[PDB]
Parts: C-alpha cells; sequence; structure tokens
RNA sequence: ACGGAAGGGCACCACCAGGAGUGGAGCCUGCGGCUUAAUUUGACUCAACACGGGGAAACUCACCAGGUCCAGACACAAUAAGGAUUGACAGAUUGAGAGCUCUUUCUUGAUUUUGUGGGUGGUGGUGCAUGGCCGUUCUUAGUUGGUGGAGUGAUUUGUCUGCUUAAUUGCGAUAACGAACGAGACCUUAACCUACUAAAUAGUGGUGCUAGCAUUUGCUGGUUAUCCACUUCUUAGAGGGACUAUCGGUUUCAAGCCGAUGGAAGUUUGAGGCAAUAACAGGUCUGUGAUGCCCUUAGACGUUCUGGGCCGCACGCGCGCUACACUGACGGAGCCAGCGAGUCUAACCUUGGCCGAGAGGUCUUGGUAAUCUUGUGAAACUCCGUCGUGCUGGGGAUAGAGCAUUGUAAUUAUUGCUCUUCAACGAGGAAUUCCUAGUAAGCGCAAGUCAUCAGCUUGCGUUGAUUACGUCCCUGCCCUUUGUACACAC
C-alpha cells in the first residue's frame, strides 16, 4: 500500500526501538497511539513485513500484537543503516 | 475520500461492538464490559461471574 | 446471486495515470545568459521558490498552498 | 476514579483477555494458567507453564517482549507491570496442558 | 490522623483474614479504631439466554458475582500507617487507604 | 419399539373439584400468504410463531436503486528518475465543495501501476461435512464395567418376587459378589437467633441547644462535630438450630407411613443451581480471527457513502395489552414496598430553587455510591364526595390541529403533552392454556435491550381467594409380564 517513507520509517524505527507493537484492529481510526501514523498504515505495513518472514502476529481480541524475529531485527538494522549491534528491544 | 466512512457512529448499535468478536447484535453493555452474550457465556467463569442459583 | 445485468451505463471509465509527458521543468533557456522563470510561483513563506503556479484560466493554481491561491495578474 | 463494580469486572475481563492471549501464543510451552496480583507500586502476572526455559528464551527476551506487549496494550506505565514464569507442578492434573499436548500430537499426526 | 482502609473484594475468607491480621496488628499497637464495618454484599446479576441461536425452550441463566466490602477506620501515626500499607497484600483482594 | 393386551406405580407441560383465562371486539407484536425494486433471512406438533436476547429512522443490514475506494500480502516478469505513480482549486458532471469522471495544467516521485502465480476478505452456500454451545428424548429414575453363573450364539444375570420411597430410595430376597455414574448427599437463596463480633456510609435511647401545645411532671418535633451509651430493629462474618425430635397408632411388625404435642421451621422445611448413559442425521456456518469444501475476489457477493426497505395489506393463525362497568369511572384527600442502576477524560442517576397548563426548560447541588438520586412517599388500595344502569361521566381505537424533547436527520405521525374527534366491545361458538399456597389472580416498580421508543422479557415486592390433599377416564411417563409378519421400529 502506498504510504510516505516518513511514516514508513516512523513505524520501522519504533519497531526497532521497542521490539513489539500493538495495533487495535480499527480501520479508519486515522490516529494510532504510540505513533502519529494511521492505524491502517501501521497495520498494513506490518502485514507486508510479516509476509516476508520478519515478524509474527497475534489477533487476540481485535488487537494485532506484533513481535519481530532476528531476521527482522537485522533487516531493520540494514534498512535504517545502523551500526552492528546498535540496540535491539532485547536489553538484559 | 474524506466522505468515505463519514457517517456518525456516536450511538446506536453501530457505535458498539463486542470487544472479543466485533459483533453488533447481542451486546451486554451492563457494567461497561461490552461483550456479546455468547462470548460472555464462554468467558463468564474467568471474568468472575458464577452460577449459584 | 442470480445475475447482474448492469442496468447502469457500461461506463468503466478509470482515470488518467498522471499523463506521461516528455521532459519537463521548463523555466526558460537563455543563450549564454541567466534563465528566468515561467509560472510565477506562490506567495507563501512555505514555498521556497521551487513550485510552479499553474495557470488554466481566470486564476492561478498552486502546489504548496496546494489548492487555494488564486491570483489574476 | 471508577466504581467498584466496574473496577472488578474490568480486572475480570483483563484477566480473561490476557489468559486468552497467553493460551494463544504460549501453547507450545505448556501454558497452564495465569495469576495476577495487583500491589502498591506494581502489578505482577505469574504465568504457570511447563517449559519455563522456552517461555523465558535467551536471558528473558520473551518475557521482556511479553511485558512490553501487555504494557503497550493495557496502557500501563513501563515498570508498573511485571511478568514472572513458574514451572507448574502436577502437570498431569491440568486439563489445558493435556489438551494442548493432545492437540499438538494430533497435528503431528498421531492416531 | 483519621485514615480509612477499605477492602472491596469477592473472596470472603481472603478479605476476612486480611481484616483480622489488620485488627490484631492494630490492637498490638493499641490503636483506637472503629472495627470492621461490613457493608451489604452487592450482587451483580446478568441474565441471558443459554442458546446462541433463537430456538429451543426459552431457558434463561443468571450469572452472578457477589462483591464484599469492608471498611476499618484508624487513628494512628504516619509510620505505623506506612508499615500497614506496606503489609497486608492479598491476591485477588483490592484495598485502598484514604486519609482525612 | 409398539399394542384400541394385562399387572403395579406416577404427572395440573394429564384429569378430577374449581380459579383466572385465551378463542369473540379494538389495538400491539411475531408468523404465513399477497404485493413490491426490495418488502433480507433462520426456525413449522410438544421440542417454530414478544424466538434469533430481532423494541430495525441512518448505523445495525445481511435486501433494493445507484456512487466511490481497495485495505489484491508476498514472489517473479514488464514500464521507468529524459520519469513508475499519487493527489488536486475552479467549471462541466453528480443527490452530493465524491476530481468519481472530463477540460486545463499543476503536484508527488519508487511507496507504486500492468500481467502471472499466490493470497486476503465475505451476515455468500452447505447445521446433511463439522467443532463448540443450546434444546429435546427426560424431570422421569435410570445407566455401566470387573470376576463369577446361564446360553453354540446374539445376549442375559448382577440391575430382583414382595413391601416401601419423590427416587434400582431402602427393607429384604437371592448365581451372584464387590463396585462406579445418576438420584440423594452437595452449593446458593428464603425463613429463626433480644446468644458472639462489631458499626455517624444502618439505627435506637439519653444528654445538651431549640420549635409548638400544655403547662404539673409531659406529648409531638428539629439539631452535626452537642456528646454519652447500646445493637432490639438493619447489615454482614463466625456459629448454633431440625434429625421428621418426643408421644400415640399401624406395618413381615423391618424399611417406613399416619395423627398429635413442642418448635421459627415437620409437603426430601420452601425455591432453585449442578445434574448420568445413549441419541436426534433437532437448531446455529447471521455470535465467534471456530471451521473443511464449494462460490466470489476489483465495473467483487469485500468494504463504505446517499436514499429506500425490513413497518409494505384482500385475508388466516400465535404470544399479549386494553376493556366490555357501581366489587364501577372520575375528583379530592389519606398514604405503604422490595429487587436494583448510575459520570473521567466522560458527560450518567438527579435533589433543591425558578419559569411553564402540561410535556418540558433553566440556575445550581449531591453521588464512582448502605452515604446522593431515594423513605425511589409505586400502583392496586382506603375514606369522603360527583355520577348513575343510559354503549352512560364505561371503553378509548380511528382521525384533525398545535406545543415540546431525542437525533446529523423523525415525512409512512420516534416518543411525550394539550384540545377536539369518541368506533367496535353488551362477558364471547366449536375448541383450548396455566395453576394446589403466601401459590393462582389483581397491582405497580427496577433492570435488559436503549441517543429516543414497552403493550416484551428477566426479577422484585404489594393485595391475596376458591377448590383437591385424589385417580388412571383422556393425554402421556416408569417398571414387569405377554403378543408381534414391526427394525428408517404404528
Ligand atoms: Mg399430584
Ligand atoms: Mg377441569
Ligand atoms: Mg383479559
Ligand atoms: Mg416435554
Ligand atoms: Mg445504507
Ligand atoms: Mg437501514
Ligand atoms: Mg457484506
Ligand atoms: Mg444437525
Ligand atoms: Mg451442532
Ligand atoms: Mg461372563
Ligand atoms: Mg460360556
Ligand atoms: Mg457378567
Ligand atoms: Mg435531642
Ligand atoms: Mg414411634
Ligand atoms: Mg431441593
Ligand atoms: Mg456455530
Ligand atoms: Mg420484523
Ligand atoms: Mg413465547
Ligand atoms: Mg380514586
Ligand atoms: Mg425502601
Ligand atoms: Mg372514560
Ligand atoms: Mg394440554
Ligand atoms: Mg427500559
Ligand atoms: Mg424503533
Ligand atoms: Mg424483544
Ligand atoms: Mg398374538
Ligand atoms: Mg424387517
Ligand atoms: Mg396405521
Ligand atoms: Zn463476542
Ligand atoms: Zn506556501
Amino acid at each position: 500500500m502506498l504510504m510516505p517513507k516518513e511514516d514508513r520509517n516512523k513505524i520501522h524505527q519504533y519497531l526497532f526501538q521497542e521490539g513489539v507493537v500493538v495495533a487495535k484492529k480499527d480501520f479508519n481510526q486515522a490516529k494510532h497511539e504510540e505513533i502519529d501514523t494511521k492505524n491502517l498504515y501501521v497495520i498494513k505495513a506490518l502485514q507486508s513485513l510479516t509476509s516476508k518472514g520478519y515478524v509474527k502476529t497475534q489477533f487476540s481480541w481485535q488487537y494485532y500484537y506484533y513481535t519481530l524475529t532476528e531476521e527482522g531485527v537485522e533487516y531493520l538494522r540494514e534498512y535504517l543503516n545502523l551500526p552492528e549491534h546498535i540496540v535491539p528491544g532485547t536489553y538484559i | 475520500e474524506n466522505v468515505w466512512f463519514s457517517h456518525p457512529r456516536r450511538y446506536g448499535k453501530g457505535s458498539r461492538q463486542c470487544r472479543v468478536c466485533s459483533s453488533h447484535t447481542g451486546l451486554i453493555r451492563k457494567y461497561g464490559l461490552n461483550i456479546c452474550r455468547q462470548c460472555f457465556r464462554e468467558k463468564a467463569n474467568d471474568i468472575g461471574f458464577n452460577k449459584f442459583r | 446471486r442470480k445475475k447482474k445485468v448492469y442496468t447502469t451505463p457500461k461506463k468503466i471509465k478509470h482515470k488518467h495515470k498522471a499523463v506521461k509527458l516528455a521532459v519537463l521543468s521548463y523555466y526558460k533557456v537563455d543563450a549564454e545568459g541567466k534563465v528566468t522563470k515561467l509560472r510565477r510561483e506562490c506567495s507563501n513563506p512555505t514555498c521556497g521558490a521551487g513550485v510552479f503556479l499553474a495557470n488554466h484560466k481566470d486564476r492561478l493554481y498552486c502546489g504548496k498552498c496546494h489548492s487555494v491561491y488564486k491570483v489574476n495578474a | 476514579l471508577i466504581s467498584k463494580k466496574r473496577k472488578l469486572v474490568a480486572d475480570g475481563v483483563f484477566y480473561a483477555e490476557l489468559n486468552e492471549f497467553f493460551t494463544r501464543e504460549l501453547a507450545e510451552e505448556g501454558y497452564s494458567g495465569v495469576e495476577v496480583r495487583v500491589t502498591p507500586t506494581k502489578t505482577e502476572v505469574i504465568i504457570r507453564a511447563t517449559r519455563t526455559q522456552d517461555v523465558l528464551g535467551e536471558n528473558g527476551r520473551r518475557i521482556n517482549e511479553l511485558t512490553l506487549l501487555v504494557q503497550k496494550r493495557f496502557k500501563y506505565a513501563p515498570g508498573t507491570i511485571v511478568l514472572y514464569a513458574e514451572r507448574v507442578q502436577d502437570r498431569g492434573l491440568s486439563a489445558v496442558a493435556q489438551a494442548e499436548s493432545m492437540k499438538f500430537k494430533l497435528l503431528n499426526g498421531l492416531a | 490522623i483519621k485514615i480509612r482502609i477499605t477492602l472491596t473484594s469477592t473472596k470472603v475468607k481472603q478479605l476476612e483474614n486480611v481484616s483480622s491480621n489488620i485488627v490484631k496488628n492494630a490492637e498490638q499497637h493499641n490503636l483506637v479504631k472503629k472495627g470492621p464495618v461490613r457493608l451489604p454484599t452487592k450482587v451483580l446479576k446478568i441474565s441471558t439466554r443459554k442458546t446462541p441461536n433463537g430456538e429451543g425452550s426459552k431457558t434463561w441463566e443468571t450469572y452472578e458475582m457477589r462483591i464484599h466490602k469492608r471498611y476499618i477506620d484508624l487513628e494512628a501515626p504516619v509510620q505505623i500507617v506506612k508499615r500497614i500499607t506496606q503489609i497486608t497484600i492479598e491476591p485477588g483482594v483490592d484495598v485502598e487507604v484514604v486519609v482525612a
């Protein structure tokens, strides 16, 4: 789906910073929380991420819990052009 | 377009839906839990409602 | 689900695709001189003198104040 | 600033929702229930499973992401919600663990 | 100091042992108190049809949740109040303290 | 399994003796049919028809007339920064400041677009492909191994002649013994506790201060920082209490049953909750991000927007509500409940004051609640009157006009209020429903759905009868015996 690269990088940097992301299954919400982007934008971008094995989902009462894998964190690392082992959402 | 999904949903059955199954019919709005009656029948034991009489 | 005969006019009429022109960005060409600008641009502090105003008729149309900046010079 | 009735049904549906969430993703870890203890300064969620090393992951990475998930969904402050894992005893005396083991065996294709 | 402790649970023996250890600690510190006043148990009732569809006999089902509420009024300084709210944390029982 | 076969025992979803009715009228609501662009659809004896928590203006919504959009992930191929593609003022166009599309050029710039595969969604189909849930068989007492015994075997005994019980509940009998599930036990609730713990978020008494009358002490009241005392009433928690106790009858004289006394309670104390095996090719894919398969998947059956429809009416049925009047209608006064619900990043239950005939409005106030709404000052009821056997001051349908409230929007009146209109109905044929005590019936109140809309349902309390304390005649049910040419089983 078409979306500006500004908001794509917003979704991706929030995912790389936190490691998880919730998206209440409410299209036409037009304002996600934790992120100033559309809920439809973040949901569909994450779905396109899940399809290429990077991140997994759970619906669980219309809520779309997403958590990313190691392929996801390295792909987001090279996508955002960050140093090797900069910071995951996996601190001790 | 902005007009798409323009219609107000401030009241009526289109304003509410089941928090579990997103159904519009059979809502239990008592005590602000907003579950359809079937899903309430399933989840009542772990919500904390029980049958005594 | 019997059938749909399409009693509406058979009017599959999908729009343009931002019609494919040739090369663009025509400011001016000046032989061994500095080039001026066609499409005298918008008067917003938001537009940094890079966005053309269009001119169809009776008005000029903008890109930064993206719809409403109507001047008749 | 909520009435006590709505508060108690709120924690009821909260427990039910997180139990449904945990039995959805933690099926292959022997998730056999969850318990909540709200407390001054913190609320704790004690998961009772069998494969505690699998629900923890490497250095608690899965516990960390689960805490972050429930915090993001329930709008808790970071740190006010904590999760603990627990190797449940008497695994045979747990209907859901035996049920999910049966489910996984039948999905693997056992008679 | 005029503090009030309110317990607003559903588990009656959990609430009862919480209140009993509260009052024995209070009388161990020889504190004045209005004892545990037990408010009326409020029953939250929800009556539904058993069937998901419409047919059958019109059989109804009433799921209830009893809520038990107690309150104890204390006059005791801030330090014994702080250890009182540090202690008496029971699972499934909600407590709150108000002052003045 | 069935019998218009027998024996025994049961049930107001059976009857008896009755009660209140329904069926008759008007209206509300559901169903069929008819009509329609659509009048979405499921369910058809109990076990469909005020059921889908289904009281639909829009949403709901699935149907109809039209208009958009894509939320077609991902992989591969093609176009391609001399640009893939997106968006847009105004005008035409359109119900429509939907660029939807067209004119005109602007804008953006690898996210895309086109094709292929492959997905995704679907209140689309299949409840006869399913899971789960529910209902029913079936509110009755029934069901099953182990080891023995009988029989070639299917199978049977155990699980039974009698007597008893609400009950394969027990006494007993006995090729059976010992068990299990169900019933019961259990749990909740309603009744009792002047015995325990307590309590300005429940009360009571006294003390102060204070109002009125009598005054002679008194009677009736008010009073939050006037305190003091208590827990009878109120709330709870922990317990106790009834086990058919005692007595008298009756029974092989055992299980038990009947009567009386005592007792708050002597129909397993009352009412429920839970409730076995085996099944129905019961219902539900329209509760489910529960689902296999099939269909569709981009001028889509996805989704959303506008407007209709689900209410449409020659008719036929089912739940009900109003009544057909003096055991009454109306007008004044008198005046008593219980179950419950209620606002936070919202605008809920509203007191009180004022305005308004009214509905309602406005200014404030309390309450996240045993504290405030709320003593929910409910209605039926009672006492005084008016009326007067007249379809009448019964009855209040059908209409016209106006005033308000909810909502974006009320036109096929959302409801409420005012005035006017003032119809059938004179107690209901064949038929047929429910019911044995605080039960029927009458009476209203709260909650559910809910922005607004109860004639519905779920509960609550208020007033409170008659008639049985039985039978198997009808309708069925359980067990035994018997007959069968039945086995999808009369
Ligand atoms: Mg009888
Ligand atoms: Mg009779
Ligand atoms: Mg009648
Ligand atoms: Mg029956
Ligand atoms: Mg519509
Ligand atoms: Mg509609
Ligand atoms: Mg659809
Ligand atoms: Mg079936
Ligand atoms: Mg089924
Ligand atoms: Mg044998
Ligand atoms: Mg033999
Ligand atoms: Mg045998
Ligand atoms: Mg006084
Ligand atoms: Mg005797
Ligand atoms: Mg009983
Ligand atoms: Mg189903
Ligand atoms: Mg209808
Ligand atoms: Mg009915
Ligand atoms: Mg009167
Ligand atoms: Mg009262
Ligand atoms: Mg009259
Ligand atoms: Mg009958
Ligand atoms: Mg209502
Ligand atoms: Mg309506
Ligand atoms: Mg209804
Ligand atoms: Mg014969
Ligand atoms: Mg045959
Ligand atoms: Mg015949
Ligand atoms: Zn639901
Ligand atoms: Zn500008």
